């Protein structure tokens, strides 16, 4: 239950640009 | 027949170099470990070096380590001893000795005729230098060791050799009790711990000579002073 | 006429033997040994594993010092093992790799082997040259060599698949005595402790007792339903046990001249390859095709234990002369040494 | 439904994959009786199951920041190590699966010449070398594995390249080339060549034995090339998709999470490929029981 | 005349085997049971020895 | 806690293991062939072109060493020593085509071809050779054609209904032997028509053995 709109790279997250 | 002929000895200058060769015939040379044993004039036997079958293990005596090198050529059945920086302490007759090691084998069974070189640690003690003997009488020879030669596997690593005058040493008793092949049954080896006895029942003319006890518990292999039997 | 009359006399003689054996079957070994306590469960652990054979092991034999043993494999290698240390003392390359049996001389100076080449080869272990050499090749059997046993350094008894056993003079290389009477391939033989008699089991499902010196068959023992593969004398020499393809072991007595006990279980449906006794004879150890060795109670015919440590058929086994250990060889190319613990 | 469907796939795959990998390990190890049991192809399969097991054991350590709250509970110290280990557990399985494919090419197209070098010592040497190459390949993974600040009070482990505007392209392509592109070409080329050279000219092609041999190797070679492709293409296809995409939507995020689950499926189905398509393995399994 | 020659040999062999002295099975069974009892203690497989006396520790 | 002599005992033992390993690797690269067949079936003619109790023959062909075992002299029971050859690369079985209208010298009532047919399925379906390929040689092909003109194949096979020509009789006999294969999935049978002057017999064995090696590799590699 969160804002699951984060950018991804591999199987981990990445900072959106 | 089993033969071991040594060559390369001769008169050398101090600080010089000499190459000893031991040619083997009549037995499986690659299956035997090989030793060099020297004998200073009017002195006892002194072990020099050892190379095992397959050349995997090499041992040297402290008095020659770093100056002497032992090597073998199995296809040619030749054993070598490269000596450098020869000193007056190296003046001795050098014997080539075969010894095979497996369960129940008899190491040091055959010795070479020896080659003469002239230059211009468990302690084995044989206090009795000479023993006057008469033929047909029983003789006992005593040997002592600083350490117990009985190993935890049950073997007592004491060897007996006889060097008749003018001849190479011959194995009589190996591991303090076993009788070597070709040796008359009158010879018997008895011992316990550090004190050992070689019994010669019904002595004969051939038995006259010097008897040496050698330890094979650990390296370096050391010899006793030697006990001489005279008529 | 004459042939018909003679074969009728054989039936009368066979009935006379059967009646004579039935007369002396007053009691059963089971009834006699019913009162005695069982040996319990026999638990043996693998003390040593001998590795180095690269094919099926077909035979092994202990030396009389209970420390050295020889094993035969069809990788063409006869290997002598120091069982205490697992050191290989010798590795003898065989001229013919199809070896089926091997023997250790009681003196320890010789080993023997032979197989489908119909030859018993004698190897000298104590030579001044430091290598094992062939001293004799004993030719004369017209079938494969199935078993061989030394009597001394000069005499050896061999059984062959040509239905005959032979006694050989090793020095001259000639068979002094030939033992005939089996109608099938003789698969095994066992020497009596005094080496004056030996029993052989053949593929005619019969066991014969032979006189070594006289050279004739003394007694014939029947009762198995298929080929006998293994045979072993009881330690006192007055009995022997057999193992057959019918998944049974039977204990025959020489003096009573009949079977005393059968060692079988309903779960066991595989053939038996090797049999041996413990030092006291109370245990009968048998190797099986089901990859296991079952320890039987000889007196009570109860399965005392199982030696399960092989991935193929246990082809051979033997118990030391001092009774300290038992070795089992198998088609999985490994030998294992077993004994119990207090 | 969204909060229960995604955990269900991961839970089912993790449990099914553990049982399947355990069966392969149990059968191969226990086939003998306390004896060394290894072979040049038998070395690869047990090694593959181990790397497949590590990739599945570490599954919760990488998916806990995707299901409930997107919060990394292992800190920065484990952020670099777990990600490097997880990437190694994925990369190593690819390298083991690829090298095992070339090994089978050697034993089929070169039945005589390959006996000189298809030795257990060489097989051990290659596998030890395969692990080393994985560390070189995952070098950027652990060098740039630092925590990422999310809006709010939550943070998460991730990759923070020094120049994310330009460095994003090489990271995506190099993993695509090393872990998906090159190994798939090597594996596919190796197995199609085996299918063209799996029988002899003298062999009785009319006999059912040859035809049944042709069928089984064909369906085993196809499945291995298909399982690897199916279970990894959508994961890496999206990698090229997101190079020119800046703002993901809910549909894209759901597909990426479903793509990750297929990634753990490859190491889940690899043990089942050996169980099903290798008739020899069924007999070996019974021996243990 | 091979069969007729073999028949005489087979009949003669059965005569030798039928003329041997046989003891009772109870007598034979007792001797085997007696031998095992007398040698029971010196059987390491039947009665395992202490580990100090076991060459295969 | 080894002594100076026990250390040298182990070094000898490890030297022995080093030679056993070296010998086993050389043995694993060689092909073992068990040669079977009936008497006067052309088995010895095959050996003559590939130059005690068991006769073992060695030859090298295209960087491959073959060990061929002849056990024709063993008159003992086969089931006792037939398991010794469990694990050979392939079994070469020799069948005389011409021995269909002939009868056994001893039995005088059993057809020679049926003796070979009964012997083939005894070995082919044997439990030790469940997965062992068989190289079937149908020898005396040229002599078979001469007899088929005068003596029809109906003498051997009454149920046979075909042309009395070599091209159909020889193919019919080949199918009769291959029909005896009780497990047409775990093993394959390579059939070759040899003769007294043929020179391609060794090449057929090499081609068949090459296929046996491939099939065994696929079993090891897990592809099969």
């Amino acid at each position: 239950d969160f804002d699951m709109l984060r950018c991804m790279l591999g199987r981990v997250y990445r900072p959106c640009w | 027949d089993v033969q071991l002929v040594e060559s390369g000895g001769g008169l050398v200058q101090p600080g010089g170099s000499r190459k000893l060769s031991c040619s083997a015939s009549g037995f499986a040379f690659s299956s035997f470990g090989m030793h060099w044993v020297r004998q200073a004039p009017e002195k006892g036997l002194e072990w020099v070096a050892y190379i095992s079958s397959g050349s995997g293990t090499i041992y040297y005596a402290d008095t020659v380590k770093g100056r002497f090198t032992i090597s073998r050529d199995d296809p040619k059945n030749t054993l070598f001893l490269q000596m450098t920086s020869l000193r007056s302490e190296d003046t001795a007759m050098y014997y080539c000795v075969r010894s095979i090691y497996y369960y129940g084998s008899s190491p040091f069974d055959f010795w070479g005729q020896g080659t003469t070189l002239t230059v211009s640690d468990i302690v084995m003690t044989q206090a009795t230098s000479s023993v006057p003997v008469t033929p047909g009488e029983s003789v006992s020879i005593s040997c002592r060791s600083s350490k117990s030669l009985l190993h935890s596997n049950g073997n007592t690593y004491l060897y007996w050799f006889l060097q008749r005058p003018g001849q190479s040493p011959q194995l009589l008793i190996y591991r303090m009790s076993n009788l070597a092949s070709g040796v008359p049954d009158r010879f018997s080896g008895s011992g316990s711990g550090t004190a050992f006895t070689l019994t010669i029942s019904r002595l004969e003319a051939e038995d006259v000579g010097v008897y040496y006890c050698m330890q094979h518990l650990e390296y370096p292999l050391t010899f006793g002073a030697g006990t001489k039997l005279e008529l | 006429s004459e042939l018909d009359q003679l074969r009728q006399e054989a039936e009368q003689l066979k009935n006379q033997i059967r009646d004579a054996r039935k007369a002396c079957a007053d009691a059963t070994l089971s009834q006699i040994t019913n009162n005695i306590d069982p040996v319990g469960r026999i638990q043996m652990r693998t003390r040593r594993t001998l590795r180095g054979h690269l094919a099926k092991i077909y035979a092994m034999h202990w030396g009389t010092d209970s420390r050295l043993l020889v094993s035969a494999s069809q990788d063409g290698k006869l290997i002598i093992w120091d069982s205490y240390t697992t050191n290989k003392v010798h590795a003898i390359p065989l001229r013919s790799s199809w070896v089926m049996t091997c023997a250790y001389a009681p003196s320890g100076n010789y080993v023997a082997c032979g197989g489908l080449d119909n030859i018993c080869s004698i190897y000298n272990l104590k030579t001044r040259e430091g290598n094992v050499r062939v001293s004799r090749e004993l030719a004369g059997h017209t079938g494969y060599l199935s078993c061989c046993r030394f009597l001394d350094d000069n005499q050896i008894v061999t059984s062959s698949g040509d239905t005959t056993c032979a006694l050989w003079d090793i020095e001259t290389g000639q068979q002094t005595t030939t033992f005939t009477g089996h109608t099938g391939d003789v698969m095994s033989l066992s020497l009596a402790p005094d080496t004056r008699l030996f029993v052989s089991g053949a593929c005619d499902a019969s066991a014969k007792l032979w006189d070594v010196r006289e050279g004739m068959c003394r007694q014939t023992f029947t009762g198995h339903e298929s080929d006998i593969n293994a045979i072993c004398f009881f330690p006192n020499g007055n009995a022997f046990a057999t193992g057959s393809d019918d998944a049974t072991c039977r204990l025959f007595d020489l003096r009573a001249d009949q079977e005393l006990m059968t060692y079988s279980h309903d779960n066991i449906i595989c053939g038996i390859t090797s049999v041996s006794f413990s030092k006291s004879g109370r245990l009968l150890l048998a190797g099986y095709d089901d990859f296991n060795c079952n320890v039987w109670d000889a007196l009570k015919a109860d399965r005392a234990g199982v030696l399960a440590g092989h991935d193929n058929r246990v082809s051979c086994l033997g118990v030391t002369d001092d009774g300290m250990a038992v070795a089992t060889g198998s088609w999985d190319s490994f030998l294992k040494i077993w004994n119990g613990s207090s | 439904y969204i909060n229960i469907i995604m955990p269900s796939v991961f839970g089912t795959i993790c449990l099914l994959g553990i049982i399947g990998n355990s069966t392969v390990i149990f059968a191969v190890v226990k086939k003998s009786k306390l004896h060394w049991c290894n072979n040049v192809p038998d070395i690869f399969i047990i090694n593959l199951s181990v790397v497949d097991l590590l990739f599945l054991l570490g599954m919760p350590f990488m998916i806990h920041q995707l299901m409930g709250n997107g919060v990394w509970h292992f800190g920065e110290t484990m952020c670099t190590l777990i990600t490097a280990m997880d990437a190694n557990s994925q990369f190593t399985s690819t390298y083991i699966l690829t090298a095992m494919a070339i090994d089978r090419y050697l034993a089929t197209v070169h039945p005589i010449s390959s006996t000189k070098f298809r030795k257990p010592s060489v097989a051990t040497l290659v596998i030890c070398l395969l692990w080393a190459l994985s560390f070189i390949s995952i070098t950027p993974v652990w060098l740039y594995a630092r925590l990422i600040p999310f809006p709010g009070g939550a943070v998460g482990c991730g990759i923070r390249l020094p120049n994310p505007d330009t460095d994003l392209y090489w990271f995506t392509l190099y993993q695509f080339f090393l872990a998906f592109a090159l190994p798939f070409v090597v594996i596919t080329a190796a197995y199609v060549r085996i299918l063209q050279r799996m029988t002899s000219s003298v062999a009785p092609a009319s006999q059912r034995s040859i035809r049944l041999r042709t069928k089984r190797v064909t369906r085993t070679a196809i499945a291995i090339c298909l399982v690897f492709f199916v279970c990894w293409a959508p994961y890496y296809v999206l990698q090229l998709t997101q190079l020119s995409i800046s703002r993901p939507t809910l549909t894209f995020v759901y597909l990426y999470n479903a793509a990750i689950s297929l990634g753990y499926a490859n190491s889940c189905l690899n043990p089942f490929v050996y169980i099903v398509l290798c008739e020899t393995f069924r007999k070996r399994l019974v021996l243990s029981v | 005349t091979a069969s007729i020659a073999q028949a005489r040999k087979l009949v003669e062999q059965l005569k030798m085997e039928a003329n041997i002295d046989r003891i009772k099975v109870s007598k034979a069974a007792a001797d085997l049971m007696a031998y095992c009892e007398a040698h029971a203690k010196e059987d390491p497989l039947l009665t395992p020895v202490p580990a100090s006396e076991n060459p295969f520790r | 806690t080894l002594s100076a002599e026990d250390k040298a005992a182990v070094e000898r033992s490890k030297m022995i293991d080093r030679n056993l390993r070296e010998d086993g690797e050389k043995a694993a690269r060689e092909v073992k062939l068990l040669l079977l067949g009936a008497g006067e079936s052309g088995k010895n003619t095959i050996v003559k072109q590939m130059k005690t109790g068991i006769v073992e023959t060695h030859f090298t062909f295209k960087d491959l060493h073959f060990k061929m075992f002849d056990v024709g002299a063993q008159r003992s029971e086969r089931k006792k020593w037939i398991h010794c050859f469990e694990g050979v690369t392939a079994i070469i079985f020799c069948v005389a085509l011409s021995d269909y209208d002939l009868v056994l010298a001893e039995d005088e009532e059993m057809n020679r071809m049926h003796a070979s047919m009964k012997l083939f399925d005894s070995i082919c379906n044997n439990k030790w050779f469940t997965d062992t390929s068989i190289i079937l040689f149908l020898n005396k092909k040229d002599l078979f054609e001469e007899k088929i003109k005068k003596s029809p194949l109906t003498i051997c096979y009454p149920e046979y209904a075909g042309s009395n020509t070599y091209e159909e009789a020889a193919a019919y006999i080949q199918c009769q032997f291959e029909d005896l294969n009780k497990r047409k999935d775990t093993k394959e049978i390579y059939t070759h028509f040899t003769c007294s002057t043929d020179t391609k017999n060794v090449q057929f064995v090499f081609d068949a053995v090459t296929d046996v090696i491939i099939k065994n590799n696929l079993k090891d590699c897990g592809l099969f």
